[PDB]
């Protein structure tokens, strides 16, 4: 039916508007959080622009969903830190929503070009749910250190995208298709993502850290991990393609792996040099799955990653999370080491568990998915121009 | 000789792993980490970081077939370029305490590198722009530190000779390489890089003033000169140009043209409107340059290289107002263009070797020289 | 070790080397790992004596490297235009396809060698023989936005 | 002729140095990031948000560029001479920003007129409009005494009626039943969407920049948010809801996903709570794709008036709800001051548009500024040297 669409749109929207009124009420912060939001709506929306003909989905997709969640993640993640009571809206609130729009993006990532704007609005509302809950597991039952939230955000967004695209596992896209493929401006777009992403990050990774020393080591510490990422994702994409040619999409996401890889370690005292061979893994870590996992996951797992996230923030995020525990064992936060594993293993668990069951949802004939052929075509959803 | 590329499979890996594994131990030997105002500070480094990694990045993505290049090897030199500053800033200039200060004045550095590849982007491959990197800085820095020994200046203080610095290293290195072209969506997205520069340029212009009045009128100071300059390039495009259209790429550099203008007095000019006469100066100068500097290789960085030289004669013509003076402050600048020409003489005759791999004069402007793309015969 | 050192002077266009080791027993057709035989180094690195010297000392033409390329593939790939038409001169194949299906026009075309393009379609070469991709000369050439070479092409017809 | 386009702007810069230089005279980082995210806004924003057309990208962010960097400086004069009631004046961060939300109210306008008008009769309007909206802006928050913090009605209403009496005024009977040029193409399409996504992001500094620091600077700053984020709901649902098989409009998504910051602003700083917010933001996002789809081709074919951007529906309805929902929040107690004055601002802000935009396209009207023929409307290459290739 093609009501389903607006009638859900506008329905979410009445109840985001009845939830406001009936839970919320009313400045050094504000310009961290207005790198993050850049981060979110231009960062994540163009860099997913690489895709030929699918510019249209990626990027206004990327708004709706964003819009919706930052909405919806106010409400659950306000409810949360007040038990059901009444909460006011803060910067920080603002900083919160826009991350859980993040988390929602990073798994949209995974079924980009497979999906509907109907089944990214159901996405939107559970996984929200399921990330919240499970932050809130991580800040308060743990109490671990997350600040750069490389499992909350990113592996929890990662591993739950996966599972959703493991459910909506098309036969047919095993072994690839035509219109998955990106195109020479469309690559040049996608930097512009890539280079917003790449010089936000440090607010990203600080913009709710304990203002002092543990702020400034955030922003340091991502700086220079970043820095060297950026320097081993060039290298180690010239070293795994033919004749030492660069690949794009290492180019475009590897190099922002740095940025995931020292989320846990940030406020840390890790020091630069700590902090870059974070980012040197990373970098190294994020360009090996590309070339050789990701073909794995796709053709053997059946787990199709449209934009490899799982390489950019799963796999990164697996080893941030990894860097936290062992920065513990060597004394440079005082966070216990069993609560950090905790963690992790929380942050996975039920990302897989609440991608499977989304993604069950998902994958009812309700939604208007496209078929095989007109996957990753804007102009299922779209009026689409008659030239380029 | 071959117009097919060489492979670069082990030169391109070797050298950025080797480079990022010392910047590595340099950093874990050297330097050392350490309120109110933390945010604020952060900003002034995020804004040049942003035109930085955007700003000359895109400015330089207006080729038809070089667009990838530009904008990832502009991200490649400025991630080694901030490092290497770090470290090279440390050592002529005391271990190094790493401080977003610190972070500020290495993507000083950096940027003075950026400006300078526009100059060679296209002629070169990745290698070579990481020699050029190094070498730069280093060049950038021995100058400073000379200058500081010298005429008793901070070394901090006289990173403000970057703009003649980089455009006079930028124009020697890419004489010394071999001789050897636009699009639409190319030049719109160089047209939001040269917009995110000149939107944030006033950050470029006061990152080394302390005090708060200083800053507020140099910020004044070069955004009424980029306003000016803007008005005078777009206007008078249209008269240097052999069609009388207006020409985009003129446009793309141009808009500048005022903030480099005040760039090195901006602090001392006490009043709008004689930045904003400044700014229609560097227009009209602009508009001359482009029509008159092609009769006698990138004509851009040629006029920027007059605006730099303007640039430091309105710093003379004022810092009187505010004669031995003038003698020393031209024996700085003659100082500054010496070394830069020399740095860059040694950059490009170092670029020329042949064991950077470097393209073919038959393949310049084209990223299929370094990217991977579809349904091509690769090798032999 | 002899063969090393033919193949080593056939690439560095050393002639007068690379005819006293002929001339001591160096086997013309060796070829290196790649299975690119004297003539394919020579019309790699555009030495034009080279290759005519070989061509008169019996070296088959037609012999391909393991990626399938003949001596003309490697010439045009590599943009040597007086190669390509010394080996045309000679005989060469215009038309022969790679394993991957790649003719000597679709490497001109891809690498943006106008010269090289313009001799083989007067030469007869096919711009319809597409690859194993399903790709033709034009079809890579408006891909790299060659346009020159595509304008040809299209003119060529 | 040949040099009426750089004599008009050499002569007009040399005018702005001399009363730069006769009047004008040198809290700044507490309010310079919210400036800054208003100047991405101005030049980046709306610059790019109007490249949609395919081939007038170039002179859509030039123009862009030449109208807002003329529009701050001749802004600055007006308004602070306003100000001052014609002494010398200092300049701080609060002229920055004034002088950049006057060349905004320009660049509304200017998109009413986009692709058929040169560039001398855009420095024409630039010198004009700022005028008549200054004295416009200084009747609402001095004489009045209304609350616009938004500005829904002193600069998006005020420019939206502005540009339509110009666009009226230079009516093209060729261009009615539409034209070749006026058309987008995907890459444009993503360029717009840069511009579109970028005034999104930062309208929460553009509706607090000027709000009073503490509570109502917070309250401007969440209002914004909210009402942006209920309004793209919205806007997506409504764009499916009317086009041919569901199918999604870059138009709407372009436009009319930032009809909810236009149409919060006059509330932006008031107490309406962010379920407010969140209901003028949805609202909004209605109202300005219904627009898009029927006001739109009403307005072109029958009343004579093209709007190429179709800014009345982003910046004019959106506007006159904005103004309306402060009127109404006045009378539920959100607000002081008077729901006459209120009425009397969104009164004089169109009537001084329309009277200002009719005089000033009277005058843009003339043969003699190089305005493009109709053949050449929406066309890059009338003024700028476009590249063979795409
Ligand atoms: C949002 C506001 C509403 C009110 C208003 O502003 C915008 O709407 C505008 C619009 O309605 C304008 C009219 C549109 C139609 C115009 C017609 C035009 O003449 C026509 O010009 C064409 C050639 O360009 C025809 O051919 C033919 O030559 C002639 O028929 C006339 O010269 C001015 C005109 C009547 C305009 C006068 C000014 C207006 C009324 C404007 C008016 C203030
Ligand atoms: C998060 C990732 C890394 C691991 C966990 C996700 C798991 C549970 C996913 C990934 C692979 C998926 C399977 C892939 C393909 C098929 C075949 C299909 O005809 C039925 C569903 C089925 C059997 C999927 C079920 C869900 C699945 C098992
Ligand atoms: C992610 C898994 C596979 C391990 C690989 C990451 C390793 C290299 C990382 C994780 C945590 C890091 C450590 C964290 C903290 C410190 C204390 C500091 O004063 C010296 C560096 C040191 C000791 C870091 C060195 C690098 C480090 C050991």
């Amino acid at each position: 039916m093609r009501f389903t669409f607006p009638l859900m749109a506008i329905v979410l929207e009445i109840a985001m508007i009845v939830l406001f009124g009936l839970f919320v009420e009313y400045f050094e912060l504000y310009p961290l959080f207005q790198d993050v939001h850049v981060m979110i709506f231009v960062g994540f929306g163009f860099l997913m622009t690489f895709l030929k003909k699918y510019g249209f989905s990626s990027v206004g997709i990327n708004l709706l969903v964003a819009a919706l969640g930052l909405q919806w993640g106010t409400i659950v993640q306000g409810i949360l830190q007040s038990q059901g009571q009444k909460f006011n809206i803060g910067i920080k609130n603002m900083i919160n929503a826009d991350f859980s729009a993040a988390t929602v993006l990073i798994s949209f990532g995974a079924v980009l070009g497979k999906t509907s704007p109907t089944q990214m609005l159901i996405m939107t509302i559970l996984e929200i749910v399921f990330f919240a809950h499970n932050e809130y597991l991580v800040s308060e039952i743990f109490k671990a250190s997350d600040i750069g939230a490389s499992m909350t955000i990113h592996a929890f967004g990662a591993y739950f995208g996966l599972a959703v695209a493991g459910i909506l596992y098309r036969s047919g896209l095993r072994k690839g298709h035509e219109n998955e493929e990106s195109a020479y401006y469309s690559d040049l777009f996608a930097m512009i993502g890539t280079l917003f992403l790449w010089m936000f990050w440090p607010s990203f990774n600080s913009a709710i850290a304990e203002p002092g020393d543990k702020q400034c080591r955030a922003i340091v510490n991502t700086y220079f991990s970043l820095a060297a990422c950026v320097l081993t994702a060039f290298a180690f994409s010239s070293l795994v393609e033919h004749r030492g040619k660069l690949n794009m999409v290492h180019i475009q996401n590897a190099t922002l792996a740095g940025g995931v890889a020292v989320g846990t370690c940030a406020d840390m005292a890790i020091h630069p040099f700590g902090s870059m061979i974070i980012g040197s893994i990373a970098g190294m870590v994020s360009v090996l799955g590309y070339k050789f996992l990701t073909p794995l996951f796709t053709t053997k797992l059946r787990i199709h990653d449209t934009c490899g996230v799982h390489n950019l923030h799963g796999l990164p995020g697996v080893v941030g999370g990894l860097a936290g525990i062992v920065a513990v064992a060597m004394g440079a936060s005082n966070t216990s080491m069993a609560m950090q594993a905790a963690a992790l293993g929380s942050s996975i668990g039920t990302a897989v568990v609440g991608g499977l069951m989304t993604g069950l949802i998902l994958k009812l004939p309700l939604w208007g998915q496209p078929s095989d052929q007109n996957c990753y075509d804007d102009s299922v959803y779209w009026k689409v121009p008659k030239t380029r | 000789s071959s117009k097919y590329p060489r492979s670069v499979r082990r030169c391109l890996p070797l050298w950025a792993l080797t480079l990022e594994a010392a910047l590595i131990l340099l950093f874990y030997f050297f330097t050392h980490y350490d309120q109110k105002g933390l945010v604020a500070s952060y900003q002034v480094g995020q804004d040049l970081t942003v035109m930085a990694a955007l700003g000359l990045g895109f400015l330089t993505s207006n080729f038809r077939r070089h667009s990838w290049s530009s904008v990832a090897f502009n991200l490649f030199m400025l991630a080694l370029g901030v490092q290497w500053a770090i470290l090279l800033d440390g050592f002529l200039s005391q271990k190094v305490v790493i401080t977003l200060f610190s972070i500020r004045l290495a993507t000083m550095s950096a940027m003075s590198v950026l400006i300078s590849a526009g100059a060679v982007l296209g002629k070169v491959n990745l290698a070579q722009l990481v020699v050029m990197v190094l070498v730069e800085v280093t060049a950038l820095g021995t100058l400073r530190m000379v200058i500081s020994n010298i005429f008793n200046t901070d070394y901090h203080m006289n990173l403000r000779h970057f703009y003649v610095f980089a455009a006079y290293f930028g124009l020697t290195v890419a004489w010394c390489l071999p001789k050897p072209q636009r699009a639409t969506i190319p030049s719109l997205s160089a047209m939001l890089g040269a917009l995110f520069l000149w939107m944030f340029w006033p950050s470029v212009n006061s990152p080394l003033l302390r005090s708060p009045i200083q800053r507020k009128n140099a910020m004044f100071n070069t955004y009424y000169a980029l306003a000016v300059s803007v008005v005078t390039a777009i206007s008078g495009s249209s008269l240097a140009h052999p069609q009388r259209k207006i020409s985009m790429t003129y446009v793309h550099s141009a808009v500048l043209a005022g903030g480099v203008a005040v760039g090195t007095s901006c602090h001392l000019i006490p009043s709008p409107w004689l930045a904003m006469v400044l700014g229609l100066v560097a227009g009209l100068i602009s508009i001359g340059g482009a029509k008159c500097l092609p009769v006698c290789i990138s004509v851009m960085h040629s006029i920027f290289s007059l605006l730099g030289l303007l640039g430091e004669i309105t710093y003379i013509v004022l810092l009187v107002l505010h004669g031995f003076q003038v003698l020393l402050s031209i024996g700085e600048l003659s100082l500054a263009i010496v070394i830069a020409l020399t740095s860059g003489l040694l950059t490009g005759l170092l670029l020329n070797l042949k064991i950077w791999k470097a393209p073919h004069v038959a393949k310049y402007f084209d990223d299929q020289v370094f990217w991977k793309f579809p349904h091509l015969a690769v090798g032999f | 070790d002899a063969a090393t050192s033919f193949l080593r002077a056939a690439r560095s266009g050393n002639l007068d080397k690379a005819l006293d080791h002929l001339r001591n027993g160096v086997d013309i057709n060796t070829c290196n790992q790649n299975g690119l035989n004297g003539l394919h180094l020579a019309s790699k690195e555009g030495h034009v004596k080279m290759v005519v010297e070989l061509l008169h000392k019996e070296i088959i033409l037609e012999t391909t490297t393991k990626k399938g390329n003949t001596a003309l593939h490697i010439a045009a790939l590599a943009g040597q235009d007086e190669v390509v038409r010394e080996l045309v001169n000679y005989g060469a194949n215009v038309n022969a396809q790679s394993q991957k299906g790649f003719t000597p026009l679709y490497m001109a075309a891809q690498e943006n060698h106008l010269e090289v393009v313009k001799f083989l379609l007067e030469n007869g070469a096919n711009q319809n023989v597409a690859t194993e991709d399903g790709f033709t000369p034009l079809a890579v050439a408006l891909q790299q936005g060659h346009e020159n070479v595509v304008a040809h092409l299209i003119n060529y017809g």
